[PDB]
Protein backbone atom coordinates (compact mmCIF):
# COMPACT_ATOMS: atom_id res chain seq x y z
CA UNK A 1 0.00 0.00 0.00
CA UNK A 2 1.88 3.12 -1.27
CA UNK A 3 1.00 6.54 0.21
CA UNK A 4 1.94 10.10 -0.78
CA UNK A 5 4.65 11.02 1.71
CA UNK A 6 5.45 14.50 3.16
CA UNK A 7 8.24 14.93 0.62
CA UNK A 8 5.91 14.15 -2.33
CA UNK A 9 3.20 16.55 -1.16
CA UNK A 10 6.01 19.08 -0.84
CA UNK A 11 7.23 18.42 -4.40
CA UNK A 12 3.70 18.87 -5.76
CA UNK A 13 3.12 22.03 -3.72
CA UNK A 14 6.45 23.41 -5.06
CA UNK A 15 5.71 22.61 -8.71
CA UNK A 16 2.19 24.06 -8.43
CA UNK A 17 3.36 27.42 -7.15
CA UNK A 18 6.29 27.30 -9.59
CA UNK A 19 3.73 26.91 -12.34
CA UNK A 20 1.52 29.69 -10.85
CA UNK A 21 4.47 32.01 -10.79
CA UNK A 22 5.36 31.29 -14.43
CA UNK A 23 2.06 30.96 -16.22
CA UNK A 24 -0.24 34.01 -16.35
CA UNK A 25 -3.80 32.85 -17.24
CA UNK A 26 -4.78 36.46 -18.24
CA UNK A 27 -2.08 36.53 -20.95
CA UNK A 28 -1.37 40.17 -20.05
CA UNK A 29 2.20 40.48 -21.51
CA UNK A 30 1.09 39.56 -25.02
CA UNK A 31 0.57 43.29 -25.76
CA UNK A 32 4.36 43.70 -25.80
CA UNK A 33 5.15 41.20 -28.59
CA UNK A 34 5.50 42.60 -32.10
CA UNK A 35 1.92 42.62 -33.40
CA UNK A 36 0.14 39.68 -35.15
CA UNK A 37 -0.49 40.06 -38.94
CA UNK A 38 -3.32 38.13 -40.75
CA UNK A 39 -3.87 39.48 -44.32
CA UNK A 40 1.89 37.18 -46.37
CA UNK A 41 5.25 35.49 -46.79
CA UNK A 42 5.72 34.61 -43.03
CA UNK A 43 3.54 37.33 -41.53
CA UNK A 44 3.27 35.57 -38.16
CA UNK A 45 7.03 35.12 -37.76
CA UNK A 46 7.71 38.22 -35.59
CA UNK A 47 4.71 37.75 -33.31
CA UNK A 48 5.19 34.04 -32.70
CA UNK A 49 8.98 34.44 -32.40
CA UNK A 50 8.25 36.87 -29.57
CA UNK A 51 5.63 34.54 -28.03
CA UNK A 52 8.06 31.55 -28.10
CA UNK A 53 10.87 33.79 -26.70
CA UNK A 54 8.69 34.81 -23.74
CA UNK A 55 7.70 31.15 -23.29
CA UNK A 56 11.35 30.11 -23.17
CA UNK A 57 11.88 32.65 -20.32
CA UNK A 58 8.98 31.19 -18.36
CA UNK A 59 10.02 27.61 -18.96
CA UNK A 60 13.54 28.58 -17.60
CA UNK A 61 11.82 30.20 -14.58
CA UNK A 62 9.86 26.98 -13.91
CA UNK A 63 12.83 24.75 -14.46
CA UNK A 64 14.93 26.66 -11.82
CA UNK A 65 12.26 25.80 -9.28
CA UNK A 66 12.30 22.00 -9.86
CA UNK A 67 13.43 20.20 -6.60
CA UNK A 68 16.99 19.05 -7.33
CA UNK A 69 17.54 20.90 -10.64
CA UNK A 70 19.57 23.53 -8.76
CA UNK A 71 21.97 20.70 -7.72
CA UNK A 72 22.91 20.17 -11.38
CA UNK A 73 25.96 21.78 -12.95
CA UNK A 74 25.24 24.90 -14.96
CA UNK A 75 26.32 23.00 -18.12
CA UNK A 76 23.71 20.26 -17.61
CA UNK A 77 21.07 22.91 -16.66
CA UNK A 78 21.83 24.37 -20.08
CA UNK A 79 21.76 21.06 -21.98
CA UNK A 80 18.41 20.07 -20.33
CA UNK A 81 16.82 23.40 -21.21
CA UNK A 82 18.10 23.65 -24.80
CA UNK A 83 16.86 20.19 -25.67
CA UNK A 84 13.50 20.35 -23.79
CA UNK A 85 12.35 23.93 -24.39
CA UNK A 86 10.19 23.33 -27.49
CA UNK A 87 8.75 20.21 -25.83
CA UNK A 88 7.79 22.00 -22.60
CA UNK A 89 6.35 24.88 -24.60
CA UNK A 90 4.17 22.37 -26.53
CA UNK A 91 2.97 20.83 -23.22
CA UNK A 92 2.31 24.16 -21.42
CA UNK A 93 0.47 25.50 -24.50
CA UNK A 94 -1.99 22.68 -23.92
CA UNK A 95 -3.49 24.76 -21.14
CA UNK A 96 -4.82 27.32 -23.66
CA UNK A 97 -5.54 24.86 -26.47
CA UNK A 98 -9.22 24.38 -27.23
CA UNK A 99 -10.71 21.30 -28.94
CA UNK A 100 -13.69 23.63 -29.69
CA UNK A 101 -11.88 24.57 -32.91
CA UNK A 102 -8.37 23.08 -32.54
CA UNK A 103 -6.80 26.40 -31.63
CA UNK A 104 -4.77 28.07 -28.87
CA UNK A 105 -6.91 30.70 -27.28
CA UNK A 106 -4.81 33.17 -25.26
CA UNK A 107 -7.55 35.52 -23.94
CA UNK A 108 -8.60 37.38 -27.12
CA UNK A 109 -9.19 36.93 -30.89
CA UNK A 110 -5.87 38.61 -31.70
CA UNK A 111 -4.12 36.02 -29.50
CA UNK A 112 -6.26 33.04 -30.50
CA UNK A 113 -3.93 30.98 -32.68
CA UNK A 114 -4.78 28.21 -35.14
CA UNK A 115 -3.26 26.09 -37.95
CA UNK A 116 -3.00 28.97 -40.40
CA UNK A 117 -1.07 31.14 -37.92
CA UNK A 118 1.57 28.42 -37.34
CA UNK A 119 1.64 28.05 -41.16
CA UNK A 120 2.38 31.78 -41.39
CA UNK A 121 5.32 31.38 -38.97
CA UNK A 122 6.77 29.10 -41.68
CA UNK A 123 5.62 25.66 -40.52
CA UNK A 124 4.16 22.93 -42.71
CA UNK A 125 1.72 20.10 -41.97
CA UNK A 126 4.61 17.63 -41.42
CA UNK A 127 4.63 19.28 -37.96
CA UNK A 128 1.28 20.91 -37.51
CA UNK A 129 -0.69 17.73 -38.09
CA UNK A 130 1.00 15.57 -35.43
CA UNK A 131 1.12 18.75 -33.21
CA UNK A 132 -2.72 19.12 -33.14
CA UNK A 133 -2.96 15.34 -32.72
CA UNK A 134 -0.72 15.64 -29.64
CA UNK A 135 -2.71 18.56 -28.15
CA UNK A 136 -5.95 16.66 -28.78
CA UNK A 137 -4.81 13.47 -27.05
CA UNK A 138 -3.07 15.33 -24.18
CA UNK A 139 -6.25 17.38 -23.66
CA UNK A 140 -8.37 14.17 -23.52
CA UNK A 141 -6.26 12.83 -20.65
CA UNK A 142 -7.68 15.65 -18.53
CA UNK A 143 -4.69 15.97 -16.23
CA UNK A 144 -5.08 17.34 -12.76
CA UNK A 145 -2.90 20.45 -12.63
CA UNK A 146 -0.62 18.36 -10.38
CA UNK A 147 -0.03 15.85 -13.18
CA UNK A 148 0.53 18.61 -15.69
CA UNK A 149 3.36 20.35 -13.70
CA UNK A 150 4.99 16.97 -12.96
CA UNK A 151 4.87 16.00 -16.65
CA UNK A 152 6.61 19.28 -17.54
CA UNK A 153 9.26 18.82 -14.83
CA UNK A 154 9.86 15.12 -15.84
CA UNK A 155 10.35 16.30 -19.44
CA UNK A 156 12.97 18.90 -18.43
CA UNK A 157 14.94 16.49 -16.22
CA UNK A 158 15.53 13.73 -18.80
CA UNK A 159 18.82 11.71 -18.49
CA UNK A 160 19.14 10.78 -22.22
CA UNK A 161 19.32 14.28 -23.65
CA UNK A 162 22.48 14.48 -25.82
CA UNK A 163 25.36 16.16 -24.07
CA UNK A 164 24.40 15.28 -20.52
CA UNK A 165 27.45 14.83 -18.27
CA UNK A 166 26.08 13.72 -14.90
CA UNK A 167 23.41 11.37 -16.39
CA UNK A 168 23.13 9.54 -13.04
CA UNK A 169 22.22 12.77 -11.25
CA UNK A 170 19.61 13.70 -13.88
CA UNK A 171 18.11 10.19 -13.38
CA UNK A 172 17.74 10.41 -9.58
CA UNK A 173 15.99 13.77 -9.81
CA UNK A 174 13.64 12.52 -12.59
CA UNK A 175 12.94 9.21 -10.77
CA UNK A 176 12.01 11.11 -7.63
CA UNK A 177 9.55 12.93 -9.97
CA UNK A 178 8.16 9.84 -11.81
CA UNK A 179 7.65 8.12 -8.43
CA UNK A 180 5.73 11.21 -7.17
CA UNK A 181 3.53 11.21 -10.29
CA UNK A 182 2.87 7.40 -10.22
CA UNK A 183 2.03 7.47 -6.52
CA UNK A 184 -0.10 10.61 -7.18
CA UNK A 185 -2.27 8.97 -9.90
CA UNK A 186 -2.85 5.97 -7.60
CA UNK A 187 -3.89 8.06 -4.58
CA UNK A 188 -5.59 10.99 -6.18
CA UNK A 189 -6.74 10.11 -9.69
CA UNK A 190 -9.98 8.20 -9.54
CA UNK A 191 -10.97 5.57 -12.14
CA UNK A 192 -11.74 5.37 -15.12
CA UNK A 193 -9.45 8.43 -15.73
CA UNK A 194 -6.55 6.85 -13.81
CA UNK A 195 -6.36 3.79 -16.04
CA UNK A 196 -2.98 3.46 -17.74
CA UNK A 197 -2.70 7.18 -17.07
CA UNK A 198 1.00 7.03 -16.24
CA UNK A 199 1.88 5.03 -19.35
CA UNK A 200 -0.19 7.40 -21.46
CA UNK A 201 1.67 10.36 -19.93
CA UNK A 202 5.07 8.73 -20.58
CA UNK A 203 3.85 8.09 -24.13
CA UNK A 204 3.16 11.81 -24.65
CA UNK A 205 6.87 12.31 -23.75
CA UNK A 206 7.83 9.95 -26.61
CA UNK A 207 5.47 11.79 -28.96
CA UNK A 208 7.33 14.96 -27.82
CA UNK A 209 10.72 13.60 -28.98
CA UNK A 210 9.33 13.20 -32.46
CA UNK A 211 7.67 16.70 -32.52
CA UNK A 212 10.92 18.14 -31.20
CA UNK A 213 12.89 16.56 -34.15
CA UNK A 214 10.45 17.83 -36.75
CA UNK A 215 10.32 21.30 -35.14
CA UNK A 216 14.14 21.41 -35.19
CA UNK A 217 14.28 20.40 -38.93
CA UNK A 218 11.79 23.09 -39.99
CA UNK A 219 13.44 25.65 -37.69
CA UNK A 220 16.78 24.87 -39.41
CA UNK A 221 15.03 25.34 -42.76
CA UNK A 222 13.41 28.61 -41.60
CA UNK A 223 16.67 30.01 -40.27
CA UNK A 224 18.48 29.13 -43.56
CA UNK A 225 17.63 32.58 -44.90
CA UNK A 226 19.39 35.23 -42.72
CA UNK A 227 16.27 37.27 -43.55
CA UNK A 228 13.98 35.05 -41.41
CA UNK A 229 16.69 34.72 -38.77
CA UNK A 230 16.69 38.53 -38.54
CA UNK A 231 13.09 38.48 -37.28
CA UNK A 232 13.66 36.05 -34.39
CA UNK A 233 14.96 37.08 -30.97
CA UNK A 234 18.43 36.82 -29.44
CA UNK A 235 17.07 34.32 -26.84
CA UNK A 236 15.38 32.20 -29.51
CA UNK A 237 18.65 32.19 -31.55
CA UNK A 238 20.72 31.27 -28.52
CA UNK A 239 18.32 28.47 -27.39
CA UNK A 240 17.19 27.01 -30.72
CA UNK A 241 20.50 27.46 -32.58
CA UNK A 242 22.21 29.65 -35.20
CA UNK B 1 31.01 30.85 -24.19
CA UNK B 2 28.49 30.25 -25.60
CA UNK B 3 25.05 30.62 -23.86
CA UNK B 4 25.18 34.00 -22.06
CA UNK B 5 21.41 34.85 -21.99
CA UNK B 6 20.26 31.38 -20.94
CA UNK B 7 23.10 31.26 -18.33
CA UNK B 8 22.02 34.61 -16.87
CA UNK B 9 18.35 33.58 -16.63
CA UNK B 10 19.46 30.39 -14.81
CA UNK B 11 21.65 32.17 -12.22
CA UNK B 12 20.59 32.30 -8.52
C1 LIG C 1 0.97 28.89 -31.80
C2 LIG C 1 0.92 27.51 -31.23
C3 LIG C 1 2.17 27.15 -30.49
C4 LIG C 1 2.04 25.69 -30.13
C5 LIG C 1 3.13 25.12 -29.26
C6 LIG C 1 2.24 27.92 -29.20
C7 LIG C 1 1.10 28.27 -28.54
C8 LIG C 1 1.14 28.96 -27.35
C9 LIG C 1 2.36 29.29 -26.80
O1 LIG C 1 2.45 29.98 -25.64
C10 LIG C 1 1.43 30.01 -24.66
C11 LIG C 1 2.02 30.21 -23.26
O2 LIG C 1 3.44 30.05 -23.30
C12 LIG C 1 1.72 31.59 -22.70
O3 LIG C 1 1.76 31.63 -21.28
C13 LIG C 1 3.50 28.94 -27.47
C14 LIG C 1 3.45 28.25 -28.64
C15 LIG C 1 3.30 27.39 -31.42
C16 LIG C 1 3.93 28.59 -31.47
C17 LIG C 1 4.96 28.83 -32.34
C18 LIG C 1 5.37 27.86 -33.19
O4 LIG C 1 6.38 28.07 -34.05
C19 LIG C 1 7.14 29.22 -34.08
C20 LIG C 1 8.45 28.93 -34.76
O5 LIG C 1 9.02 27.80 -34.19
C21 LIG C 1 9.46 30.02 -34.53
C22 LIG C 1 10.42 30.11 -35.69
C23 LIG C 1 8.68 31.28 -34.37
C24 LIG C 1 10.29 29.72 -33.32
C25 LIG C 1 4.75 26.64 -33.16
C26 LIG C 1 3.72 26.42 -32.28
Amino acid sequence: RPKLSEEQQHIIAILLDAHHKTYDPTYADFRDFRPPVRMSPLSMLPHLADLVSYSIQKVIGFAKMIPGFRDLTSDDQIVLLKSSAIEVIMLRSNQSFTMDDMSWDCGSQDYKYDVTDVSKAGHTLELIEPLIKFQVGLKKLNLHEEEHVLLMAICIVSPDRPGVQDAKLVEAIQDRLSNTLQTYIRCRHPPPGSHQLYAKMIQKLADLRSLNEEHSKQYRSLSFQPENSMKLTPLVLEVFGN
Amino acid sequence: KNHPMLMNLLKD
